[PDB]
Parts: structure tokens; sequence; C-alpha cells
């Protein structure tokens, strides 16, 4: 406690780039907010997926 | 409007647990301080006391 605010500078340090890791996450794969279904019969032209 | 990682500074009792060797008998601390001939500094003694 002599020493000062080191350590809540440190966890606040740390909370922020898990909070920046979770954004990446975010904007990196939350690009749309429609969850699109895959139709129950594939007949794409011949083209297996 | 959000989610904080915080410290503790709460106090709580003490609980102790000792576990010490089996052992009864006393070691010679009256004797090696109380002997009437006592060695000289290039042959000192030396004893093991267990
Ligand atoms: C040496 O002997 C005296 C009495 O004879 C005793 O009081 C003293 O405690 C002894 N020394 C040690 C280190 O026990």
């Amino acid at each position: 406690l002599q020493y000062g605010s080191f350590c809540t500078q440190l966890n606040r340090a740390l909370t922020g780039i898990a909070v920046e890791q979770d954004k990446n996450t975010q904007e990196v794969f939350a690009q749309v907010k429609q969850i699109y279904k895959t139709p129950p019969i594939k007949d794409f032209g011949g083209f297996n997926f | 409007k959000g989610i904080y990682q915080t410290s503790n500074f709460r106090v709580q009792p003490t609980e102790s647990i000792v576990r010490f060797p089996n052992i009864t008998n006393l070691c010679p601390f009256g004797e090696v301080f109380n002997a009437t001939r006592f060695a000289s500094v290039y042959a000192w003694n030396r004893k093991r006391i267990s």
C-alpha cells in the first residue's frame, strides 16, 4: 500500500485487453444480424458444399 | 452500467492445525555450557545434538 495504485492500473489494463479481445471477436464475427438457415434441399448446380 | 472486477478487503479468524513429530526427551544444553574442560580454538569440539 506504500507503493500506490500499481495493482489497480495493471488490473484495469488487463480488463481493457479482455474487453478489446471480446470486441474484436464480435466485430469480426457478428457482421450480419439475420441468422439465415440452409435450405433442406441442396441442388446448387452440382456444387457440393 | 457495466461489470467490474475488483479486490477484497475482508478479514477472517484463524483456524490452525499443528503437526509436530513424536519427541519426548530433553537434549543436553545444561552440560555443554557448564563443562569444566573446554576445548581450545584450534581443536574445538563438535557435538551433534539431537
Ligand atoms: C549450568 O548450571 C547451573 C546450575 O548448576 C544452571 O542454573 C544453568 O542453567 C546451567 N546452564 C545451562 C545452560 O543450563
